[PDB]
C-alpha cells in the first residue's frame, strides 16, 4: 500500500556490433558463437551484488 | 529460473560461456565450461 | 524442512559443531516480497552461538547443512518460521521467509 525505499547499484550493459536477422533469405545461414572471460569475482563491492 | 546443471555456481573467475542461435527454427542454447548448461529458448517472434 | 541451492567456492568440508560462535552476513527476502532484514548495509557481522536456541530454527537449520566459504539461499516454510502469527509489525502472519548467507567464522 505504501511506498517502499532502498539502495539500489547500476545496471549497465554494451554490445558488440555484430547484427544478424531472419531475412526472407539472406540471413547469412544464421549461426554464430558467444565467448566470454572473466578474471575476478568481487561478489559484494559495497552493499548488494 | 534456475537450471539443474553440474558445477552450479555464479560467474567464478576463469571460467567460459558461450550460446548458439539459429534462425531457422527458434533455438536459443547455452554452454559452459565442461559440459552445456541444461536450458534452452524457443518460440519467439524474430522480426528484428 | 530447508531446501539450501548451495554455490561452489570455499572449504566445503569444515562443518559448523555444537555450541560455538557462527558469523554470517545474511540478507533477507520476502517470498515474492521485498527485503526486510540484512546485515551488509548495516556492517555488522551478527554473530551467535548455536545450541543455545535462540535464532529461528530454519536459519540454523540451513547453517547446519553447510560449511565454511560457500554461500547457499535458504527457504524456511511458516511453521518452521515466524508463521503461526508472525513477528509483529515487519513480517505478515503465514510467511514464507528466505535467506542467503556469507560467513568468516571462527570454530
Amino acid at each position: 500500500l505504501l511506498l517502499q525505499t532502498n539502495l539500489i547499484n547500476y545496471v549497465t550493459s554494451i554490445r558488440p556490433n555484430i547484427f544478424v536477422g531472419r531475412a526472407e533469405g539472406s540471413t547469412q545461414y544464421g549461426k554464430w558463437y558467444f565467448e566470454v572471460m572473466v578474471d575476478e569475482v568481487v561478489p559484494f563491492l559495497t552493499a548488494q551484488a | 529460473r534456475p537450471v539443474t546443471s553440474p558445477g552450479q555456481h555464479l560467474l567464478a573467475p576463469e571460467d567460459v560461456v558461450s550460446c548458439c542461435l539459429d534462425l531457422s527454427v527458434p533455438s536459443i542454447s547455452f554452454r559452459i565450461n565442461g559440459c552445456p548448461v541444461q536450458g534452452v529458448f524457443e518460440a519467439f517472434n524474430l522480426d528484428g | 524442512g530447508v531446501e539450501i541451492e548451495t554455490i561452489s567456492p570455499g572449504d566445503g568440508r569444515t562443518f559448523p559443531k555444537k555450541g560455538q560462535t557462527c558469523v554470517v552476513h545474511y540478507t533477507g527476502m520476502l517470498q515474492n516480497g521485498k527485503k526486510f532484514d540484512s546485515s551488509r548495509d548495516r556492517n555488522k557481522p551478527f554473530k551467535f552461538r548455536i545450541g543455545k536456541q535462540e535464532v529461528i530454527k530454519g536459519f540454523e537449520e540451513g547453517a547446519a547443512q553447510m560449511s565454511l566459504g560457500q554461500r547457499a539461499k535458504l527457504t524456511c516454510t511458516p511453521d518452521v518460521a515466524y508463521g503461526a502469527t508472525g513477528h509483529p509489525g515487519v513480517i505478515p502472519p503465514n510467511a514464507t521467509l528466505i535467506f542467503d548467507v556469507e560467513l568468516l567464522n571462527l570454530e
